[PDB]
């Protein structure tokens, strides 16, 4: 999956 | 006695945390003097997160698009700019709680305390290490971006980390306080992977010394080794090479315990090859590498 | 995501910590309104520590024997009294930083944050559990007495622990804030031993749920068990009995993960009988029991 | 050994 900007 | 993952007191940093809202996106900012620092993706929309052009997104914003709230007091943005991957929001009120602070970039292997925040409100404090692959194994959910990592020496807070994102493996990536990412990561919701990690050897030895100081001695032996023969075993179990400078840093601990660094290395070699055989060290069945030599001295007294 | 031993932000408590000196003995006190709370053995001499008569030692003291320093400002003692194992030193200045607070006594199995202090100055924050044998596994050196344990809910600090002493095994004992010791310990430098400890089962299950929420699933199975058959296995591995009330407390976590509590018990039974077989859960090779169901929900979001 | 008042 992709990174998550938090 | 006793040895615990121990964070620095967080009060000085708590008074710096604020909430930054742009549109429907909210995160935390760091309020020092008359400037608020926050991750730049606050200006992002849910759709503009695969490959944002932050320079375009920011030219389409103005001071009144940024809503900054210190507690329930609204701070008025009188200026805005981008510094690498963070924003500097000038406000008209200098933070009265501004501590003596430094912006430092830390090295893989060093530790810091993290004040996890949400909507500008602190939720918890814990201790982190910067991994050799420039990720950190933290505890962060949506809205935690803007939380900072820090150390405290004398009265000075040395800010070393601002949180931005979570990688697919569950580890976390962020920037220093000048906005430059730690490691080869970018603030885009793309497929990114950290390089293969390694175990911080000097920290493991330091933790073994903390164990000796606290009465755990079953892993000691009468043997010794050379730095060369030890490093051969390290390479095999995915441990970082040990340098003469690591041996010097471990001097004080080696002196307090009377255990020579290279004699302690013979113990580590033995634990790597045979395991613990069902025993524990400081309440762990694994070799712990998130304590620096400095952390041990800080906690364990003479 | 991620799961860490996480302490509450300590700022509200930092502003309450002061140094109390009597003769050559120094420790920390808790300054709330116009009263400083500290362990009573501050009035002890090095020789008067095998079996002190605190009631005698205190009648031989007066207000001017107690030196209280908030930072570098000296606070003037205008009254003194003993409440069980702690002292209440009336001072003429109410602490302006006094937070909304409660004095609560906690139960074995519950956790709290500890602000370790020395000479009235905070040094670190970490998370502790009250063990079934009423000890805590902390990190405390000489001069740490007077440090407090606490939880924070809404704006209220619920003080639950004041540190007094270290037992020969390295574990720590203390009082609630009314001065009553946790467990069968006394503030004398005598040979004392805590009863045999047990592992907090409900906390282990809660930690397993935190693991599922964070992607660790290898320990799950298709099996289930009854509360009765599970408790038989618990008794064997020195685990506390599991009650129907523990199953209810675990409801929310059971609901979020879709794993029924008694199905999770089948996983725990299996980990107790066969071990982990070299794998890890949330970075531990041991079953962790210092996280309450509440702690998990606090950290792990839906 | 004995307890240690800290």
């Amino acid at each position: 999956n992709r990174a998550t900007l938090q | 006695s006793g040895f615990r993952k121990m964070a620095f007191p967080s009060g000085k940093v708590e008074g710096c945390m604020v909430q930054v809202t742009c549109g429907t996106t909210t995160l935390n900012g760091l309020w020092l003097d008359d400037v608020v620092y926050c991750p730049r993706h606050v200006i992002c929309t849910s759709e503009d997160m695969l490959n944002p052009n932050y320079e375009d997104l920011l030219i389409r914003k103005s001071n009144h698009n940024f809503l900054v709230q210190a507690g329930n007091v609204q701070l008025r943005v009188i200026g805005h700019s981008m510094q690498n991957c963070v924003l500097k929001l000038k406000v008209d009120t200098a933070n009265p709680k501004t501590p003596k602070y430094k912006f430092v970039r830390i090295q893989p292997g060093q530790t810091f305390s993290v004040l996890a925040c949400y909507n500008g409100s602190p939720s918890g404090v814990y201790q982190c290490a910067m991994r050799p692959n420039f990720t950190i194994k933290g505890s962060f959910l949506n809205g935690s971006a803007g939380s900072v990592g820090f150390n405290i020496d004398y009265d000075c807070v040395s800010f070393c980390y601002m949180h931005h994102m979570e990688l697919p493996t569950g580890v976390h990536a962020g920037t220093d306080l000048e906005g430059n990412f730690y490691g080869p990561f970018v603030d885009r919701q793309t497929a990114q992977a950290a390089g293969t990690d390694t175990t911080i050897t000097v920290n493991v030895l330091a933790w073994l010394y903390a164990a000796v100081i606290n009465g755990d001695r079953w892993f000691l032996n009468r043997f010794t080794t050379t730095l060369n023969d030890f490093n051969l075993v390290a390479m095999k179990y995915n441990y970082e090479p040990l340098t003469q400078d690591h041996v010097d840093i471990l001097g004080p601990l080696s002196a307090q315990t009377g255990i020579a660094v290279l004699d302690m290395c013979a113990s580590l070699k033995e634990l790597l090859q045979n395991g613990m055989n069902g025993r524990t060290i400081l309440g762990s069945a694994l070799l712990e590498d998130e304590f620096t030599p400095f952390d041990v001295v800080r906690q364990c007294s003479g």
